[PDB]
Protein backbone atom coordinates (compact mmCIF):
# COMPACT_ATOMS: atom_id res chain seq x y z
CA UNK A 1 0.00 0.00 0.00
CA UNK A 2 0.89 3.93 -0.10
CA UNK A 3 1.34 5.08 3.41
CA UNK A 4 1.76 8.68 2.37
CA UNK A 5 3.07 9.59 6.23
CA UNK A 6 3.28 13.07 7.11
CA UNK A 7 4.68 14.15 10.29
CA UNK A 8 1.53 16.60 11.96
CA UNK A 9 3.17 17.70 15.41
CA UNK A 10 6.24 17.01 17.59
CA UNK A 11 6.65 18.12 21.03
CA UNK A 12 9.71 17.25 23.25
CA UNK A 13 8.42 16.52 27.17
CA UNK A 14 9.12 14.10 29.88
CA UNK A 15 8.74 10.53 29.43
CA UNK A 16 4.80 9.73 27.73
CA UNK A 17 3.52 6.97 29.48
CA UNK A 18 -0.15 7.29 28.30
CA UNK A 19 -1.82 9.45 24.93
CA UNK A 20 -5.17 9.49 23.29
CA UNK A 21 -6.88 11.36 20.83
CA UNK A 22 -10.31 13.49 21.80
CA UNK A 23 -12.98 12.12 18.93
CA UNK A 24 -14.04 16.02 17.99
CA UNK A 25 -11.56 18.60 18.90
CA UNK A 26 -7.79 18.41 17.50
CA UNK A 27 -6.41 17.59 20.78
CA UNK A 28 -4.23 14.75 22.35
CA UNK A 29 -4.12 14.25 26.22
CA UNK A 30 -0.23 13.22 27.05
CA UNK A 31 0.20 11.30 30.53
CA UNK A 32 3.45 12.20 31.72
CA UNK A 33 6.25 10.50 34.35
CA UNK A 34 7.07 13.33 36.23
CA UNK A 35 3.59 13.20 37.27
CA UNK A 36 2.46 16.15 35.05
CA UNK A 37 -0.86 15.86 32.24
CA UNK A 38 -1.01 17.89 28.96
CA UNK A 39 -3.77 18.30 26.69
CA UNK A 40 -2.16 19.87 23.18
CA UNK A 41 -4.06 20.98 19.90
CA UNK A 42 -1.77 19.37 17.41
CA UNK A 43 -3.31 21.30 14.45
CA UNK A 44 -2.49 24.75 15.79
CA UNK A 45 0.58 23.38 17.79
CA UNK A 46 -1.02 25.70 20.83
CA UNK A 47 -0.98 23.73 24.67
CA UNK A 48 -5.09 23.61 25.50
CA UNK A 49 -4.07 22.87 29.22
CA UNK A 50 -1.22 20.90 31.52
CA UNK A 51 -2.25 20.06 35.38
CA UNK A 52 0.49 18.74 37.79
CA UNK A 53 -1.50 16.13 39.03
CA UNK A 54 1.12 13.90 41.19
CA UNK A 55 4.79 13.45 41.50
CA UNK A 56 4.80 9.82 40.84
CA UNK A 57 4.29 8.39 36.78
CA UNK A 58 1.03 8.87 35.54
CA UNK A 59 0.97 5.55 33.57
CA UNK A 60 -2.92 5.58 32.05
CA UNK A 61 -4.66 8.38 30.74
CA UNK A 62 -7.87 8.98 28.61
CA UNK A 63 -10.53 11.11 27.56
CA UNK A 64 -14.19 10.95 28.51
CA UNK A 65 -15.49 13.35 25.69
CA UNK A 66 -19.31 12.73 26.55
CA UNK A 67 -18.71 13.95 30.04
CA UNK A 68 -15.77 16.92 28.77
CA UNK A 69 -13.60 15.09 31.08
CA UNK A 70 -10.04 13.33 31.64
CA UNK A 71 -9.33 10.44 33.54
CA UNK A 72 -5.57 9.25 34.88
CA UNK A 73 -4.18 6.60 36.88
CA UNK A 74 -1.20 7.08 38.75
CA UNK A 75 1.83 5.17 41.10
CA UNK A 76 0.04 6.92 44.08
CA UNK A 77 -2.57 4.42 43.57
CA UNK A 78 -5.11 6.87 42.55
CA UNK A 79 -7.64 7.82 39.85
CA UNK A 80 -8.42 11.58 39.04
CA UNK A 81 -11.03 12.62 37.26
CA UNK A 82 -10.61 16.88 35.41
CA UNK A 83 -12.97 18.33 33.21
CA UNK A 84 -11.05 19.86 30.72
CA UNK A 85 -12.75 23.17 29.89
CA UNK A 86 -12.32 24.74 33.33
CA UNK A 87 -9.31 22.44 34.82
CA UNK A 88 -11.72 21.49 37.98
CA UNK A 89 -11.49 18.22 39.47
CA UNK A 90 -14.50 16.25 39.62
CA UNK A 91 -12.85 13.20 41.83
CA UNK A 92 -9.63 11.57 43.41
CA UNK A 93 -9.88 8.42 44.63
CA UNK A 94 -7.80 5.34 45.75
CA UNK A 95 -8.58 2.70 43.25
CA UNK A 96 -5.41 0.19 43.82
CA UNK A 97 -2.99 -0.65 46.65
CA UNK A 98 -0.96 -0.65 43.91
CA UNK A 99 0.70 1.01 40.48
CA UNK A 100 -2.06 1.41 38.04
CA UNK A 101 -1.01 0.80 34.78
CA UNK A 102 -4.19 0.93 32.75
CA UNK A 103 -7.47 2.73 32.16
CA UNK A 104 -10.24 1.61 29.59
CA UNK A 105 -13.99 3.83 29.10
CA UNK A 106 -16.36 1.73 28.37
CA UNK A 107 -18.47 3.12 24.97
CA UNK A 108 -21.82 3.68 25.48
CA UNK A 109 -22.44 2.94 29.43
CA UNK A 110 -20.69 4.97 32.84
CA UNK A 111 -18.03 2.34 33.11
CA UNK A 112 -14.31 2.66 33.17
CA UNK A 113 -11.93 -0.07 34.15
CA UNK A 114 -8.30 0.21 36.02
CA UNK A 115 -5.50 -2.22 35.31
CA UNK A 116 -2.97 -2.68 38.24
CA UNK A 117 -0.33 -4.48 40.26
CA UNK A 118 -2.29 -5.45 42.83
CA UNK A 119 -3.07 -7.72 40.62
CA UNK A 120 -6.74 -7.19 39.31
CA UNK A 121 -8.83 -5.01 36.93
CA UNK A 122 -11.83 -3.09 38.92
CA UNK A 123 -14.96 -1.81 37.09
CA UNK A 124 -15.99 1.71 38.25
CA UNK A 125 -19.52 3.46 37.80
CA UNK A 126 -19.53 6.87 37.62
CA UNK A 127 -23.68 7.41 37.49
CA UNK A 128 -23.08 5.84 40.79
CA UNK A 129 -20.30 8.47 42.66
CA UNK A 130 -17.17 6.30 41.32
CA UNK A 131 -18.44 3.64 43.44
CA UNK A 132 -16.22 0.05 42.69
CA UNK A 133 -19.22 -2.19 41.20
CA UNK A 134 -16.91 -5.37 40.61
CA UNK A 135 -13.26 -6.84 41.39
CA UNK A 136 -11.66 -9.18 38.24
CA UNK A 137 -9.09 -11.27 40.54
CA UNK A 138 -7.20 -14.47 39.02
CA UNK A 139 -4.53 -12.78 37.05
CA UNK A 140 -1.20 -14.02 39.15
CA UNK A 141 1.31 -10.91 37.99
CA UNK A 142 1.21 -7.34 36.93
CA UNK A 143 -2.24 -6.13 35.04
CA UNK A 144 -0.42 -4.01 32.30
CA UNK A 145 -3.33 -3.72 29.89
CA UNK A 146 -7.06 -3.38 29.82
CA UNK A 147 -9.19 -3.27 26.51
CA UNK A 148 -13.14 -3.74 26.15
CA UNK A 149 -13.86 -6.02 22.95
CA UNK A 150 -15.17 -2.79 20.92
CA UNK A 151 -17.51 -5.02 18.98
CA UNK A 152 -19.07 -6.43 22.58
CA UNK A 153 -17.76 -4.26 25.92
CA UNK A 154 -19.56 -6.38 27.88
CA UNK A 155 -16.22 -8.43 27.39
CA UNK A 156 -12.88 -7.07 28.13
CA UNK A 157 -9.77 -8.35 27.57
CA UNK A 158 -6.58 -8.09 30.49
CA UNK A 159 -2.80 -8.46 29.16
CA UNK A 160 -0.73 -9.37 32.20
CA UNK A 161 2.71 -10.07 33.31
CA UNK A 162 1.89 -13.61 34.68
CA UNK A 163 2.17 -14.24 30.71
CA UNK A 164 -1.78 -14.67 30.22
CA UNK A 165 -4.42 -12.95 28.15
CA UNK A 166 -7.77 -13.35 30.26
CA UNK A 167 -11.10 -12.37 28.58
CA UNK A 168 -14.39 -11.44 31.12
CA UNK A 169 -17.91 -10.35 31.23
CA UNK A 170 -19.48 -7.33 33.35
CA UNK A 171 -20.98 -9.32 36.17
CA UNK A 172 -18.95 -12.27 36.04
CA UNK A 173 -16.32 -13.60 38.57
CA UNK A 174 -14.56 -15.94 36.62
CA UNK A 175 -13.04 -15.17 33.06
CA UNK A 176 -14.87 -16.56 29.94
CA UNK A 177 -11.10 -18.19 28.68
CA UNK A 178 -7.37 -17.83 29.52
CA UNK A 179 -4.99 -17.38 26.52
CA UNK A 180 -1.46 -18.94 27.74
CA UNK A 181 0.54 -16.73 25.16
CA UNK A 182 3.65 -18.72 25.76
CA UNK A 183 5.15 -14.88 25.68
CA UNK A 184 7.79 -15.43 28.92
CA UNK A 185 8.58 -11.80 30.05
CA UNK A 186 5.34 -11.21 29.96
CA UNK A 187 2.13 -9.39 28.12
CA UNK A 188 2.45 -5.50 27.94
CA UNK A 189 -0.37 -4.85 25.70
CA UNK A 190 -3.23 -6.43 24.84
CA UNK A 191 -5.85 -4.71 21.78
CA UNK A 192 -8.66 -6.42 19.30
CA UNK A 193 -9.41 -6.21 15.49
CA UNK A 194 -12.50 -3.76 15.46
CA UNK A 195 -14.03 -5.01 12.04
CA UNK A 196 -16.67 -7.82 11.84
CA UNK A 197 -14.38 -10.28 9.36
CA UNK A 198 -11.79 -11.20 12.06
CA UNK A 199 -12.00 -12.34 15.63
CA UNK A 200 -8.55 -11.67 16.14
CA UNK A 201 -6.59 -9.80 19.80
CA UNK A 202 -3.25 -9.15 19.49
CA UNK A 203 -0.62 -8.96 22.25
CA UNK A 204 3.11 -7.46 22.76
CA UNK A 205 5.96 -8.58 25.45
CA UNK A 206 9.17 -8.05 26.83
CA UNK A 207 10.06 -11.21 24.78
CA UNK A 208 10.49 -9.09 21.63
CA UNK A 209 7.20 -10.71 20.21
CA UNK A 210 3.57 -9.71 18.68
CA UNK A 211 1.09 -12.74 18.92
CA UNK A 212 -2.45 -12.89 16.95
CA UNK A 213 -5.02 -14.82 18.39
CA UNK A 214 -8.47 -16.05 17.38
CA UNK A 215 -11.25 -15.64 20.08
CA UNK A 216 -13.15 -18.22 18.34
CA UNK A 217 -10.52 -20.81 18.49
CA UNK A 218 -7.93 -19.96 21.22
CA UNK A 219 -5.27 -20.21 18.90
CA UNK A 220 -1.98 -18.20 18.21
CA UNK A 221 -2.89 -17.25 13.91
CA UNK A 222 0.50 -15.22 13.79
CA UNK A 223 3.91 -14.02 15.43
CA UNK A 224 5.32 -10.83 14.32
CA UNK A 225 9.55 -10.76 14.89
CA UNK A 226 10.56 -7.41 14.03
CA UNK A 227 11.72 -5.88 17.46
CA UNK A 228 15.57 -5.89 18.61
CA UNK A 229 13.86 -4.85 22.60
CA UNK A 230 10.94 -4.56 24.78
CA UNK A 231 7.68 -4.43 22.55
CA UNK A 232 5.16 -1.77 24.15
CA UNK A 233 2.01 -2.24 22.21
CA UNK A 234 0.70 -3.56 19.63
CA UNK A 235 -2.86 -1.99 17.69
CA UNK A 236 -4.97 -2.78 14.96
CA UNK A 237 -5.61 0.83 13.19
CA UNK A 238 -9.39 1.37 12.86
CA UNK A 239 -9.42 1.81 8.87
CA UNK A 240 -6.33 1.24 7.19
CA UNK A 241 -5.44 -2.50 7.06
CA UNK A 242 -2.04 -2.11 8.86
CA UNK A 243 -0.47 -3.38 12.31
CA UNK A 244 1.30 -0.42 14.55
CA UNK A 245 3.59 -1.94 16.62
CA UNK A 246 5.94 0.34 19.20
CA UNK A 247 9.41 -0.86 20.89
CA UNK A 248 11.93 0.22 23.68
CA UNK A 249 14.69 -0.23 20.08
CA UNK A 250 13.16 3.61 19.72
CA UNK A 251 10.83 1.90 16.32
CA UNK A 252 7.69 2.25 15.31
CA UNK A 253 6.72 -0.28 13.23
CA UNK A 254 4.01 -0.69 10.11
CA UNK A 255 2.30 -4.87 9.09
CA UNK A 256 -0.03 -5.83 6.44
CA UNK A 257 -2.85 -6.74 8.77
CA UNK A 258 -3.54 -9.32 6.33
CA UNK A 259 0.08 -10.65 5.60
CA UNK A 260 2.17 -9.63 8.30
CA UNK A 261 4.79 -8.12 6.31
CA UNK A 262 6.44 -4.86 7.19
CA UNK A 263 5.31 -1.77 5.66
CA UNK A 264 7.53 0.86 6.81
CA UNK A 265 10.09 1.27 9.73
CA UNK A 266 9.55 4.67 11.48
CA UNK A 267 12.85 5.73 13.33
CA UNK A 268 10.45 8.80 15.05
CA UNK A 269 14.09 9.66 17.13
CA UNK A 270 12.68 10.46 20.68
CA UNK A 271 14.12 7.07 21.51
CA UNK A 272 11.72 4.11 23.39
CA UNK A 273 8.23 4.26 22.49
CA UNK A 274 5.69 3.16 25.72
CA UNK A 275 2.48 3.80 24.52
CA UNK A 276 -0.18 4.44 21.40
CA UNK A 277 -3.47 6.42 20.27
CA UNK A 278 -5.09 6.19 17.23
CA UNK A 279 -8.12 8.67 16.02
CA UNK A 280 -11.79 7.06 17.16
CA UNK A 281 -13.13 8.35 13.67
CA UNK A 282 -10.01 7.82 11.87
CA UNK A 283 -9.70 11.59 11.16
CA UNK A 284 -6.73 11.85 8.49
CA UNK A 285 -5.85 8.02 9.88
CA UNK A 286 -4.51 10.15 12.72
CA UNK A 287 -2.20 8.02 15.09
CA UNK A 288 0.12 8.68 17.98
CA UNK A 289 2.63 7.29 20.07
CA UNK A 290 4.51 8.83 23.47
CA UNK A 291 7.99 8.17 23.83
CA UNK A 292 10.96 8.86 26.16
CA UNK A 293 11.84 12.86 25.24
CA UNK A 294 7.47 13.83 23.96
CA UNK A 295 5.32 12.63 21.26
CA UNK A 296 4.48 12.85 17.51
CA UNK A 297 1.23 12.63 15.88
CA UNK A 298 1.24 11.09 12.22
CA UNK A 299 -1.27 11.35 9.26
CA UNK A 300 -1.58 8.06 7.33
CA UNK A 301 -3.01 8.50 3.42
CA UNK A 302 -5.62 6.43 2.22
CA UNK B 1 13.68 -2.75 42.81
CA UNK B 2 10.29 -2.41 41.05
CA UNK B 3 9.79 -4.85 38.25
CA UNK B 4 8.54 -2.57 35.20
CA UNK B 5 9.77 0.72 36.48
CA UNK B 6 10.41 2.68 33.46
Amino acid sequence: MKLDIKKTFSNRSDRVKGIDFHPTEPWVLTTLYSGRVELWNYETQVEVRSIQVTETPVRAGKFIARKNWIIVGSDDFRIRVFNYNTGEKVVDFEAHPDYIRSIAVHPTKPYVLSGSDDLTVKLWNWENNWALEQTFEGHEHFVMCVAFNPKDPSTFASGCLDRTVKVWSLGQSTPNFTLTTGQERGVNYVDYYPLPDKPYMITASDDLTIKIWDYQTKSCVATLEGHMSNVSFAVFHPTLPIIISGSEDGTLKIWNSSTYKVEKTLNVGLERSWCIATHPTGRKNYIASGFDNGFTVLSLGN
Amino acid sequence: LKIKKP
